[PDB]
RNA sequence: UACCCGCAGAAGAAGCACCGGCUAACUCCGUGCCAGCAGCCGCGGUAAUACGGAGGGUGCAAGCGUUAAUCGGAAUUACUGGGCGUAAAGCGCACGCAGGCGGUUUGUUAAGUCAGAUGUGAAAUCCCCGGGCUCAACCUGGGAACUGCAUCUGAUACUGGCAAGCUUGAGUCUCGUAGAGGGGGGUAGAAUUCCAGGUGUAGCGGUGAAAUGCGUAGAGAUCUGGAGGAAUACCGGUGGCGAAGGCGGCCCCCUGGACGAAGACUGACGCUCAGGUGCGAAAGCGUGGGGAGCAAACAGGAUUAGAUACCCUGGUAGUCCAC
RNA sequence: UUAGCUAGUAGGUGGGGUAACGGCUCACCUAGGCGACGAUCCCUAGCUGGUCUGAGAGGAUGACCAGCCACACUGGAACUGAGACACGGUCCAGACUCCUACGGGAGGCAGCAGUGGGGAAUAUUGCACAAUGGGCGCAAGCCUGAUGCAGCCAUGCCGCG
């Protein structure tokens, strides 16, 4: 079903990052605001937005390059069927320190960069290339 | 390698892979053959070396290095098959036969074709007779008076009943013989009446049907008579290879028609739609049985229906 | 192809 | 003993394998699919750099080849890092326990995870910087590593547990609509065959052509009447329904799901499935009925070399129902 | 193509037992125990630090070095002693060989070599306690086939002519 919703997340930023959609609107939660908000702040997307509060609904901002897919592709990494953790030397980087990895902690959500001079390890979300 | 003595003697048997050969004084000795050998047939007088034996008395196999010249071949063909000569160097061959299953006449008439082209003497020979009623015996002895008057002898014969089993054989010392014939028509029976053979073995016999005849024996077996000569089995064959020659040799493949040809009407003649056949008016006179004749044309309209795509060697 | 398929019974060498 | 001095003179001290491609290196002669060669591809019956020999070369080296064994190459049991429409592979389908997994909001626990620290992970081996044996192998100093386990102190985003929820997930009610969904019980009319009667005469029947078979006791054909059996033309269509195999005359009775509209309502009640469980074309089997037509085996006639099959005339089991 | 296993078995009481807790043992009481997270049965195997292979993850393996367990012809038992159910201690049975005056006794190279035999295949029936370590003794000293060595085997690595 909706088991993994982070996956159903990445599932439709794709989709519309390649097809060429202008804006996309998917079920709003506490974990997919913390990890589109990293986002924002790494120039991947534009801006996000929320609407409603008994139907929680997020809203994404897509980004072009003349027309070209900015984020070219993302990967989930752990997932309800195996779980993902390494320590704070253990992390991987993505695209040999190009792209970014986040990385869930007890700090809250940040990437791997963020995570050298907060010194944790903990879940690896996904690999944004 | 490390082969023996070249010598001549006959080879018993064909196995594909080896052959059984036969030494100038009796020795049973299975050989493989050479590579460059395009044909290797039951009786066939060969040049051979027995190898060598790797433990002193006990040896396994030779070699078949040449074959001699043929005095003679029986070479019939098949479709998806070719030209496969079954036997060779022989100087008569035996038509053998059976009332049960069946008793046809065109399994005779296309044997009697292929043996004047060989110059070779067919010999009706028919068995499983004590079986009828002398009602019946004197229906089979009336249709067999027709291949007397043509020339060829006709002796009739049963195993079970060792009737005829010494005329037979008088007639048959010196040569080597093919008892030619169907599946199940008597052909081991025969060998076991007038041989005297080992009875160990003694042979295969499954011939039981319910309207048919099954062909148990294989291909060709050799041994000897007690006067002189051998004796060559036959398969049971059901196969007709007329690919040889044209219809010409048709007319030359029957003694009684030797001496009607030149006599009708045209240079070339049909002999069934043509008028004015001469043959046809000694079929219609009762000098020539019309059993035979409708039976020639049929023949003819067999290489109308085996030709139709086309076979050569 | 799932992991948890291997939890149960691993890839048998040949 | 290592070591060192002194002596004599290049004197005492190089071979094996390969040479078509892979794979470094080419000519000649002999041989004639024979002999042999070979790990693979495959070379040699009259010109073989592939066989044998010579000349020449190549790769190694006091070693050189071969055989056997293990891993690598092999992502060729694919966690890293494979596939399942047709190359090997998605159970015939459905229900469902255990197992795995799980929407969203808040609090709590700190289980999992993460941070730090302690103890421990024997030495040797491997790695880092050195030292030493004339060198190297080897020996050896310290450090690193040994990604391990245990305990304590922390952080709470995520996962787990507890607690309170929420509604978009999944369900419930009403109003409806469509349907060959299944089971049971009746019923209809053609057509087939059988039987009764009537009129009526030489063939009917069958095939490419014939024959078996049937018919002057009147067949066949037609008409009237009756019996039995099974299937439902047209409608009828990549049309509908059912989990699937499948399901089609009409009507009644019992009963299953699917879908649409308007709201109300419970509050994750869910997904999935090893064994287990049930359904499941037709043939066949057991018991007892039933019997038209079709039709294995089989009977008969053609066909044929033989016909066992094809073709034709008959015909049992079976096809029908209950279990 | 092993699904049920188990009656001293699971637990409790008391007695007994060992250096120590304990079905370790005995009488009684309870009917549990184990197990689809592989009980039980069958087959194979000393294990580990490691070595080899591989970019790594993995894979194969456990000779020499070191740690531990087990074994000392086969099976069983106890004594002695702080420590053994004891390689060169004993007792009993069995197997094999040797000695014998025929009644009886003797022996355990998986210790160093070495022979027979097996197998494709693996060494001298050598020297020394000079050093190290252990044993006895106040020490001296003695003993140590541990070890130190030497030889054989291009068996491997390295270096030179
Ligand atoms: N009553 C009877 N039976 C006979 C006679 N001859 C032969 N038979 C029988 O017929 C059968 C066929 O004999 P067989 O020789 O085996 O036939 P075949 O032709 O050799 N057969 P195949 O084609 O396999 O070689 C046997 O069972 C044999 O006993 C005879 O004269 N009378
Ligand atoms: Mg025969
Ligand atoms: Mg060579
Ligand atoms: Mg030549
Ligand atoms: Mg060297
Ligand atoms: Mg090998
Ligand atoms: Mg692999
Ligand atoms: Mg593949
Ligand atoms: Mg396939
Ligand atoms: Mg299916
Ligand atoms: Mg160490
Ligand atoms: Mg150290
Ligand atoms: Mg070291
Ligand atoms: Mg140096
Ligand atoms: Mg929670
Ligand atoms: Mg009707
Ligand atoms: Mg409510
Ligand atoms: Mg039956
Ligand atoms: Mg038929
Ligand atoms: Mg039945
Ligand atoms: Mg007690
Ligand atoms: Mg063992
Ligand atoms: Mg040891
Ligand atoms: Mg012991
Ligand atoms: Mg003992
Ligand atoms: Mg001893
Ligand atoms: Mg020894
Ligand atoms: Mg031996
Ligand atoms: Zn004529």
């Amino acid at each position: 079903s909706m088991q993994d919703p982070i996956a159903d997340m990445l599932t439709r930023i794709r989709n519309g990052q390649a097809a060429n959609k202008a804006a996309v609107t998917m079920p709003s939660s506490k974990l997919k605001v913390a990890i589109a908000n990293v986002l924002k702040e790494e120039g991947f997307i534009e801006d996000f937005k929320v609407e409603g509060d008994t139907k929680p609904e997020l809203e994404l901002t897509l980004k072009y390059f003349q027309g070209k897919a900015v984020v070219e592709s993302i990967q989930r990494v752990s997932r309800p069927g195996l779980r993902i953790y390494k320590r704070k030397d253990e992390l991987p980087k993505v695209m040999a320190g190009l792209g970014i990895a986040v990385v869930s902690t007890s700090k809250g959500v940040m990437t791997d960069r963020a995570a050298r001079q907060a010194g944790l390890g903990g879940e690896i979300i996904c690999y944004v290339a | 390698n490390l082969f023996g003595e070249p010598d001549e003697g006959i080879v018993i048997s064909r196995f594909g892979m080896h052959a059984d050969v036969e030494s100038a004084d009796g020795d049973v000795h299975r050989c493989n053959i050479r590579r460059t050998i395009r044909s290797l047939v039951t009786g066939d007088r060969v040049v051979w070396r027995p190898g060598k034996p790797a433990a002193e008395g006990v040896n396994v196999k030779g070699i078949v290095e040449a074959v001699h010249e043929r005095t003679s071949v029986l070479t019939r063909p098949d479709f998806y098959d070719g030209v496969k000569p079954i036997a060779a160097n022989i100087d008569q061959i035996v038509i053998v036969s059976a009332i049960l299953p069946e008793l046809s006449l065109n399994i005779i008439d296309r044997y009697l074709v292929a043996c004047e082209t060989l110059q070779i003497e067919p010999i009706i020979v028919l068995n499983k007779i004590d079986l009828l009623d002398d009602e019946g015996m004197a229906f089979v002895n009336e249709q067999m008076d027709i291949y007397r008057n043509i020339g060829y002898r006709v002796l009739m014969v049963s195993s079970h009943t060792q009737d005829g089993l010494k005329p037979l054989e008088e007639a048959l010392t010196g040569r080597i013989s093919i008892f030619a014939g169907q599946s199940g028509v008597g052909k081991s029976s025969l060998l076991n009446a007038l041989l005297g053979l080992q009875k160990e073995i003694l042979t295969n016999d499954i011939s039981d049907n319910s309207g048919l005849g099954q062909h148990t024996t294989t291909a060709a077996r050799l041994y000897h008579f007690p006067h002189g000569g051998d004796v060559i089995d036959s398969p049971g064959v059901r196969e007709f290879g007329l690919w040889h020659l044209e219809p010409e040799q048709i007319t030359q493949g029957f003694v009684e028609f030797h001496d009607y040809l030149g006599l009708c009407k045209y240079r070339d003649c049909k002999h069934d739609t043509d008028p004015g056949c001469a043959i046809r008016e000694a079929v219609e006179e009762g000098k020539i049985a019309e059993t035979r004749f409708e039976n020639y044309h049929r023949i003819l309209e067999s290489m109308a229906q085996v030709k139709t795509r086309k076979n050569f060697s | 192809a799932t992991v948890n398929q291997l939890v149960r019974k691993p890839r048998a060498r040949k």
